[PDB]
C-alpha cells in the first residue's frame, strides 16, 4: 500500500543491506527462507509488511531491493550465505572489473553496459508497487561505483520516475581516517551531479561510529559488521511508520520538506541515543529527557562536525517504543533553553516530532541491547561547510599539481570537469554563509 | 500634504407612480444650498447643508438642475483632475427606486453622468492630441451580486446557467483587485457606448414593488488612463507618463422585504444587498470618525465590495458621493438615514497624490 | 431533526474523534456492534442527531473519515468501535501531504476531494434538516489544514445557509512538532475567516497543563487529551440530543458569541475535571464549577484571558440545576471582574441548562469564550511566518505545487487585520460623555 525501492551501490551498501534484510525480517517474523511461521497464529493481514517484503501465494516473501556492485566479491557471498534462499537471483553483478576508485570509470566507461540493465528491475519492481513512495540509495562518497553509478542512476532515476523522494544514505569521507587517495575527488565529482536531483543526502562517517562504538558500547576493536547495524536501525526508524502504528506518523515526504529550506542545502546529520551495551542498559533510566539530550551531545554525533561551530536550520525527532508527547514537549523545551545549541534567525519553529509503538528488535551476535525507548534524530547545521571546505582544499593541493587525473581523462572525463565541478562546489561554501547571517531590516 | 475633502452631493427625485397612486405629501423642500424636512406629524425640524443640492422635484420651477447641470457641477472637476494626474471616484447611495441609476447612467434619450464623462474626456484628448501627449485608454465595467463578483462586458457562451464567477486578491502595493477581468482598449465614444449597452444589457434587474427595473447587482464603470509626455533628456524622449483610475459606482437599495413584496432570489438578493449596504454605513461611518483624532479600523473585507473600494472611500482618490432621496413623506426614515450618512460622508478626507510613475527611480531624488 | 456531519481529517481529528463515538456511544447506550443496550428511554428519541438506523435497531453513525495515509484508517478498524462506522466512507490515498499546505489543497486533496464529496451529499441529503456541519482538524499539517480548508470552501457554496463548526488543534506557543506550522496555519486563517462560523481553537500545550495541574496525570497520553476535546464536542450539542430548561442550538450560541462576522475564534473548557484522590473532597455544585470554568488554567488555547476582553462567552450546564443558582452566579462574574469584558455588551454572558447529565457526573459544564487574547496566537504565527518568508526559506515546497508569493501576502495582511479588529476592542474605550 506504501512501499518503498531500496537500492545498495558498492561493497558498502551491501554491506548495509546485509544488515538491514537481517533486522527487517527479525521485526515483521520472516526466516532467512523467505517464509513466515507466525502467521499461523494471526491469519495474514499485513504482517507481510509490504514497505519492503512482497509476497507469493506460496507463503514466501521477497523484498524490494536492488543490489549492484560492479565486483562479483561481496555479492556472492549473500548468493551462498544465509540469505541465499530470500533474494531473487536477480542481484546485478556485471564485475568483470570494478571501478579501481575512479568516478570516470564507474560513470562512463564501464558504469554503461549495467545502468540499462539496474533500470529493468526498478521498473519490474515498481509495476509490482501500487504506492511508490520513494527510493532509498545506500552508496559511498570514495569509490567509483558508489560515486559515478549512483551520479548515473540518480540522473536516470530523475527522468523515468521524476518527482518521487529520493533519500540517500552515504558514507561521507572522514576529516583524518581514510582508505583512498582519490576521496576528494569522487566526493567532488558526485556532490556537483547528485545535488540537482536528490531530495536529502543522509551523511555517516565511520571516523564518529569508530569513537562511539568505543565510549558507549566499550568494543575497543570493532568491524563493519558493527557500524553496518547501528545504520539498519536508522532506516527502521525512518521507514517504521510505514510499517507499524503510531501516534505521530511521518511520511517519506516530510524530511524532504522541513530539513530542506533551499533546494542545495539538503545535507543533513544523523544520530542514534541509546547506544549501549546490555551491562550500560542497567544502572541507567533511558527516559525521553535522557535519550534527547544524548542526541545534541556532539561527541553522539554519526559525523565528525562540531553544531557548536554553526547553527540549526532544522532538526527532526523520531521516536519509538514507551514514549509520551509529554516527555518530548518537556525535552525540546530544554533544548530551546539552553544558548549552547543556537538556532537560525529564521527558523523560531525549528523542531519535527514523530512517535512510534513498536520499539526495537535486537540482533543475535549483536552489540546494542533490549531496550524499551529508541530515539533518531536528523538534524541539518550549518556546521557541514567546514567539511565541504576540508574536501575543496584537499581537491586544490593535489589538482593545481595534475595528481591522479590521467586516470580520469583516460576513463573520458574532460580537464573542464575538474574546475566546473570545483566552482560548483565553491558556490555552496557560499550558500552556507548566507543562510547563517542574521537578517536585518 | 494634501489632504482632499469628499465632496458630497444631493439630488432630490420627483414624484413616482406609487406616490402619486397614494397622494404622499411633499416634506424634502430646499432654499439652494440647505436641504430641510418637515415632517408631517410637526414635531421637530430637520435641516442638512452639503457641498451641492439637486431638485429635480419640478420641471418648471426655478433651480431644476438636469443630466447637464448635474456633469458640470461634479464630474467635470473630476475630469480635470483626471487629467493632472490623480485618481476619481464617483459613487451614488440611497434606497429604492430613488435615482441612482437615472442619476450616473440614465436612459436612451436622458443620459447620465456616465456617457457625458467619457464624450468629454475623448473630447478633451481630441483637442490636446499634439506630438507632445499621447493618450491610452482601457475600460472595464463589473458587477457585485450575492457577493460574488462578474464580468459585464463579455457575450455569455449558450448553458444552462453561464455566468463564471471572478475572484478578488490583494496586491501588495496596487491593493486590491480582481483577477480575470476585461480591460478592453477604447479610442473614441462609439466603442464606449457599445460596451455600455453590453454590460447594462448583462446587468441584473428584476420587478419589484418600489422599481420595476431595480437592479439587483453594484455596478462598477473603471477607466485607467495613461497620458505619456515627453521631455527633452540624455537621450530619447517619451520619459513620463501618468495613470489615472476613473471608479463610477451604481448601487442598490436597502429594499424592505414588506413593501418589496419578496420571496425566494429576490429575498436572497435582497438580503445580499442589506448585507452590502450595512458593511458600506459602517466603513463611511468610521472613515467619518477617523478624521476626528479617535482611531477605528475600517472593515473592508466584510464585503467585496468595499474590499475592491478600499482605495476609493479612503486612501487615493479625489471622491465624491450622490445621496439620492424621494420627497415623499412615506420613507422619511430611510430619506433620513440616507441624509445622515452624506452628512457623516462631508468629513472624509483622503490622501490624493499625482501618479508620475517615478518615485524611489530617480526623479525622486531630484526632487 | 438538528442532524450532524461529522468529518475527520488527519491523524489528529481521526484519533479525536474516534474518542467522540467512545464517548456518545456510552451517553446513547450503543454497544461496540451498533446495538442498542441502554437504560433510559431519553437517549433514542433524538440518537438521529448523530446516528442513523441501519437494519435491527442497529446504529450506524454519520461519520466520515478522510486522510492521505491508510495508517490512521486501520487504527480505527483494529480498534474498540471500529465496527460501527460504515466502511464505504473511509475515504484514503496514500502518499501524504508531507507538511505541506499546498498538497492537500491543490495537487493531492483535489484528486480526492471529490469522493468526499461524494459522502457528504448522501449523508446530507438523507438528512431531514441539517443544522451544520462539524470538522476536527489540526492545522500545522497538510492534510487537516488542506484537504479540510479545501472541503469547507465547498461546503460553504453548497450549504451556505448552515453551520460550519470547526475543531482545530491550533500550533503551540514554545514547542514545535513541525517546522512549517506557520505557512500551514496562517494560509488556513486566510480561509476560515471566511467560510466559517464557529471555530473552537484547541492547544495540546494547555492540556499538558490541565492533565498535570489539575487532574494530576504525569504520562497523560493522546487519549487523555482527546478524551477532554471531545468532551467539549459533546457540551456544545447536547441541548440537540436531550432536553432542559433552557436550550441552546449552534445557531443561538454564534449569534450570542459572534458580534462581528470575523470574530469567531473561540476559548473552550470543561468543568468539573478533578484528580482520582480529591474528588472525595470536593461539593459539587454551581459556584465550584463557575470557578474552574472562568479559570485561565482551565482552557484549551494556550491564551490567557487576562491579557484581554471577554466580549462574548456562553455556558452549557447538565443536570437538576437551578437557574437562580445560574443566573446569580454568571452576573458575580461581570460585576466582580468588570475589566475583563466590554462595556457596549451589557450582558456578556448566555447560559443555556440541559436535565440529563454525564454517565457518571450529577453535573457537569462546558464552556466558550471569545476573548481578544486570541490576538496573541495570531500576532506569534504572523512573526514566525515573515521572519522566514522575508528569507524565502522553505517556500520552494508550496511554489512548485502550483502556489505564488501572493497568496502567502494576502493570509499575513488579513491575520495582520484580524488582529486590529481584535485590538481596537481589547483597549479600553470610552464616549464623549455618554
Ligand atoms: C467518580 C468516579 O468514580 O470516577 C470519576 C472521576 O474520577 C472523574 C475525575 C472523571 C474521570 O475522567 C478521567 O479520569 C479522565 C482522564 C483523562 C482525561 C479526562 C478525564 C473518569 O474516568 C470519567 C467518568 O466520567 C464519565 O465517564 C463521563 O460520562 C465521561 N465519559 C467518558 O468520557 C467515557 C470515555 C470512555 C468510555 C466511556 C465513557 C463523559 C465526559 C464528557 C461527556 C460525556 C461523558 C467518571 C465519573 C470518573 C472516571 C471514570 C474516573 C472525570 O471525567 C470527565 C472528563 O468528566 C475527569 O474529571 C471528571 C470527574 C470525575 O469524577
Ligand atoms: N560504513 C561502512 N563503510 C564501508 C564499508 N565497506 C566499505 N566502506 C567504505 O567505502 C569506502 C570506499 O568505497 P569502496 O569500499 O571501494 O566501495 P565501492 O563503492 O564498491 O568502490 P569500488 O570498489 O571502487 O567500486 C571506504 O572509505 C570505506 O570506508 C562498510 O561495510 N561499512
Ligand atoms: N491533540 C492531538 N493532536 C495531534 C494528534 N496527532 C497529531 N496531532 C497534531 O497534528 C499535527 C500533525 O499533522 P498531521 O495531520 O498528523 O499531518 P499529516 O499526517 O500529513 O496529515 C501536529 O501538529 C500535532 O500537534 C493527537 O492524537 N492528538
Ligand atoms: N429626475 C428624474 N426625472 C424623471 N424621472 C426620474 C428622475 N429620477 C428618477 N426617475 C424615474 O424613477 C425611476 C428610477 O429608478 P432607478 O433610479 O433605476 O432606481 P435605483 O436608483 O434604485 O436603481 C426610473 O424609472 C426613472 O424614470
Ligand atoms: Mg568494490
Ligand atoms: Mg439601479
Amino acid at each position: 500500500m506504501r512501499e518503498c525501492i531500496s537500492i545498495h551501490v558498492g561493497q558498502a551498501g551491501v554491506q548495509i543491506g546485509n544488515a538491514c534484510w537481517e533486522l527487517y525480517c527479525l521485526e515483521h517474523g520472516i526466516q532467512p527462507d523467505g517464509q513466515m511461521p507466525s502467521d499461523k497464529t494471526i491469519g495474514g493481514g499485513d504482517d507481510s509488511f509490504n514497505t519492503f517484503f512482497s509476497e507469493t501465494g506460496a507463503g514466501k516473501h521477497v523484498p524490494r531491493a536492488v543490489f549492484v556492485d560492479l565486483e562479483p566479491t561481496v555479492i556472492d557471498e549473500v548468493r551462498t550465505g544465509t540469505y541465499r534462499q530470500l533474494f531473487h537471483p536477480e542481484q546485478l553483478i556485471t564485475g568483470k572489473e570494478d571501478a579501481a576508485n575512479n568516478y570516470a570509470r564507474g560513470h562512463y566507461t564501464i558504469g554503461k553496459e549495467i545502468i540499462d540493465l539496474v533500470l529493468d528491475r526498478i521498473r519490474k519492481l515498481a509495476d509490482q508497487c501500487t504506492g511508490l513512495q520513494g527510493f532509498l540509495v545506500f552508496h559511498s562518497f570514495g569509490g567509483g561505483t558508489g560515486s559515478g553509478f549512483t551520479s548515473l542512476l540518480m540522473e536516470r532515476l530523475s527522468v523515468d520516475y521524476g518527482k518521487k523522494s529520493k533519500l540517500e544514505f552515504s558514507i561521507y569521507p572522514a576529516p583524518q581516517v581514510s582508505t583512498a587517495v582519490v576521496e576528494p575527488y569522487n566526493s567532488i565529482l558526485t556532490t556537483h551531479t547528485t545535488l540537482e536531483h536528490s531530495d536529502c543526502a543522509f551523511m555517516v562517517d565511520n571516523e564518529a561510529i569508530y569513537d562511539i562504538c568505543r565510549r558507549n558500547l566499550d568494543i575497543e576493536r570493532p568491524t563493519y559488521t558493527n557500524l553496518n547495524r547501528l545504520i539498519s536501525q536508522i532506516v527502521s526508524s525512518i521507514t517504521a511508520s510505514l510499517r507499524f502504528d503510531g501516534a505521530l506518523n511521518v511520511d517519506l515526504t516530510e524530511f524532504q520538506t522541513n530539513l530542506v529550506p533551499y533546494p542545495r542545502i539538503h545535507f543533513p546529520l544523523a544520530t542514534y541515543a541509546p547506544v549501549i551495551s546490555a551491562e550500560k542498559a542497567y544502572h541507567e533510566q533511558l527516559s525521553v529527557a535522557e535519550i534527547t539530550n544524548a542526541c545534541f551531545e556532539p561527541a553522539n554525533q554519526m559525523v565528525k562536525c562540531d553544531p557548536r561551530h554553526g547553527k540549526y536550520m532544522a532538526c527532526c525527532l523520531l521516536y519509538r517504543g514507551d514514549v509520551v508527547p509529554k516527555d518530548v514537549n518537556a525535552a525540546i523545551a530544554t533544548i530551546k533553553t539552553k544558548r549552547s545549541i543556537q538556532f537560525v534567525d529564521w527558523c523560531p519553529t525549528g523542531f519535527k516530532v514523530g512517535i512510534n509503538y513498536q520499539p526495537p528488535t535486537v540482533v543475535p551476535g549483536g552489540d546494542l541491547a533490549k531496550v524499551q525507548r529508541a530515539v533518531c534524530m536528523l538534524s541539518n547545521t550549518t556546521a557541514i561547510a567546514e567539511a565541504w571546505a576540508r574536501l575543496d582544499h584537499k581537491f586544490d593541493l593535489m589538482y593545481a599539481k595534475r595528481a591522479f587525473v590521467h586516470w580520469y581523462v583516460g576513463e573520458g572525463m574532460e580537464e573542464g570537469e575538474f574546475s566546473e565541478a570545483r566552482e560548483d562546489m565553491a558556490a555552496l561554501e557560499k550558500d552556507y554563509e548566507e543562510v547563517g547571517v542574521d537578517s536585518v531590516e | 500634504e494634501f489632504n482632499s475633502q469628499v465632496t458630497v452631493a444631493v439630488r432630490v427625485r420627483p414624484f413616482s407612480k406609487r406616490e402619486k397612486t397614494e397622494k404622499a405629501s411633499q416634506v424634502v423642500f430646499t432654499n439652494g444650498e440647505e436641504i430641510t424636512v418637515e415632517h408631517p406629524d410637526m414635531k421637530q425640524v430637520y435641516s442638512f447643508i452639503y457641498d451641492v443640492s439637486f431638485w429635480s422635484f419640478d420641471e418648471c420651477h426655478p433651480g431644476y438642475a438636469s443630466q447637464t447641470t448635474v456633469y458640470e457641477t461634479l464630474a467635470a472637476p473630476l475630469l480635470d483632475r483626471a487629467f493632472e494626474g490623480y485618481n476619481t471616484c464617483l459613487f451614488a447611495y440611497g434606497q429604492t427606486g430613488s435615482g441612482k441609476s437615472y442619476t450616473m447612467m440614465g436612459l436612451n434619450e436622458e443620459p447620465g453622468i456616465i456617457p457625458r464623462f467619457c464624450e468629454d474626456l475623448f473630447a478633451q484628448i481630441a483637442k490636446k492630441q499634439t506630438s507632445e501627449v499621447s493618450y491610452h485608454l482601457e475600460m472595464s465595467f463589473f458587477e457585485v451580486y450575492n457577493e460574488k463578483i462578474h464580468d459585464l462586458l463579455v457575450c455569455k457562451g449558450e448553458n444552462g446557467q453561464r455566468k463564471q464567477p471572478l475572484r478578488a486578491r490583494e496586491h501588495p502595493v496596487s491593493g486590491p483587485y480582481v483577477e480575470g477581468l476585461s480591460m478592453n482598449v477604447v479610442s473614441s465614444y462609439s466603442d464606449i457606448q457599445s460596451w455600455l449597452e453590453l454590460g447594462n444589457k448583462q446587468r441584473a434587474t428584476a420587478a419589484t414593488g418600489m422599481n420595476d427595473k431595480s437592479s439587483r447587482s453594484h455596478s462598477v464603470f473603471t477607466l485607467v488612463m495613461t497620458q505619456t509626455k515627453t521631455e527633452v533628456v540624455e537621450g530619447e524622449e517619451h520619459d513620463h507618463r501618468i495613470t489615472s483610475r476613473i471608479n463610477l459606482v451604481d448601487l442598490a437599495g436597502s429594499e424592505r422585504c414588506s413593501t418589496a413584496h419578496s420571496s425566494g432570489q429576490r429575498l436572497k438578493e435582497g438580503v445580499s444587498i442589506n448585507k452590502s449596504l450595512l458593511t458600506l454605513g459602517k466603513v463611511i461611518s468610521a472613515l467619518s470618525e477617523q478624521a476626528n483624532g479617535k482611531r477605528v479600523f475600517i472593515p473592508y473585507r466584510e464585503s467585496t465590495l468595499t474590499w475592491l473600494l478600499k482605495e476609493s472611500l479612503g486612501g487615493n482618490s479625489k471622491t465624491a458621493m450622490i445621496a439620492t432621496v424621494s420627497p415623499a413623506a412615506s420613507n422619511i426614515e430611510e430619506t433620513l438615514s440616507t441624509l445622515r450618512y452624506a452628512t457623516q460622508a462631508r468629513l472624509i478626507v483622503n490622501i490624493a497624490k499625482v501618479n508620475e510613475d517615478m518615485n524611489a527611480k530617480l526623479i525622486r531624488e531630484l526632487k | 431533526m438538528r442532524e450532524i456531519v461529522h468529518i475527520q481529517a488527519g491523524q489528529c481529528g481521526n484519533q479525536i474523534g474516534a474518542k467522540f463515538w467512545e464517548v456518545i456511544s456510552d451517553e446513547h447506550g450503543i454497544d461496540p456492534t451498533g446495538s442498542y443496550h441502554g437504560d433510559s428511554d431519553l437517549q433514542l428519541e433524538r440518537i438521529n442527531v448523530y446516528y442513523n438506523e441501519a437494519t435491527g435497531n442497529k446504529y450506524v453513525p454519520r461519520a466520515i473519515l478522510v486522510d492521505l495515509e491508510p495508517g490512521t484508517m486501520d487504527s480505527v478498524r483494529s480498534g474498540p468501535f471500529g465496527q460501527i462506522f460504515r466502511p464505504d466512507n473511509f475515504v484514503f490515498g496514500q502518499s501524504g501531504a508531507g507538511n505541506n499546505w499546498a498538497k492537500g489543497h491543490y495537487t493531492e486533496g483535489a484528486e480526492l476531494v471529490d469522493s468526499v464529496l461524494d459522502v457528504v451529499r448522501k449523508e446530507s441529503e438523507s438528512c431531514d434538516c441539517l443544522q451544520g456541519f462539524q470538522l476536527t482538524h489540526s492545522l500545522g499539517g497538510g492534510t487537516g489544514s488542506g484537504m479540510g480548508t479545501l472541503l469547507i470552501s465547498k461546503i460553504r457554496e453548497e450549504y451556505p445557509d448552515r453551520i460550519m463548526n470547526t475543531f482545530s488543534v491550533m500550533p503551540s506557543p514554545k514547542v514545535s512538532d513541525t517546522v512549517v506550522e506557520p505557512y500551514n496555519a496562517t494560509l488556513s486563517v486566510h480561509q476560515l475567516v471566511e467560510n466559517t462560523d464557529e471555530t473552537y481553537c484547541i492547544d495540546n500545550e494547555a492540556l499538558y497543563d490541565i492533565c498535570f495541574r489539575t487532574l494530576k496525570l504525569t504520562t497523560p497520553t493522546y487519549g487523555d487529551l482527546n478524551h477532554l476535546v471531545s468532551a467539549t464536542m459533546s457540551g456544545v450539542t447536547t441541548c440537540l440530543r436531550f432536553p432542559g430548561q433552557l436550550n441552546a442550538d449552534l445557531r443561538k450560541l454564534a449569534v450570542n458569541m459572534v458580534p462581528f462576522p470575523r470574530l469567531h475564534f473561540f476559548m473552550p473548557g470543561f468543568a468539573p475535571l478533578t484528580s482520582r484522590g480529591s474528588q472525595q473532597y470536593r461539593a459539587l455544585t454551581v459556584p465550584e464549577l463557575t470557578q474552574q470554568m472562568f479559570d485561565s488554567k482551565n482552557m484549551m488555547a494556550a491564551c490567557d484571558p487576562r491579557h484581554g476582553r471577554y466580549l462574548t462567552v456562553a455556558a452549557i450546564f447538565r443536570g437538576r440545576m437551578s437557574m437562580k443558582e445560574v443566573d446569580e452566579q454568571m452576573l458575580n462574574v461581570q460585576n466582580k471582574n468588570s475589566s475583563y469584558f466590554v462595556e457596549w455588551i451589557p450582558n456578556n454572558v448566555k447560559t443555556a441548562v440541559c436535565d440529563i447529565p454525564p454517565r457518571g457526573l450529577k453535573m457537569s459544564a462546558t464552556f466558550i469564550g471569545n476573548s481578544t487574547a486570541i490576538q496573541e496566537l495570531f500576532k506569534r504565527i504572523s512573526e514566525q511566518f515573515t521572519a522566514m518568508f522575508r528569507r524565502k526559506a522553505f517556500l520552494h515546497w508550496y511554489t512548485g505545487e502550483g502556489m505564488d508569493e501572493m497568496e502567502f501576502t494576502e493570509a499575513e495582511s488579513n491575520m495582520n487585520d484580524l488582529v486590529s479588529e481584535y485590538q481596537q476592542y481589547q483597549d479600553a474605550t470610552a464616549d464623549e460623555q455618554g
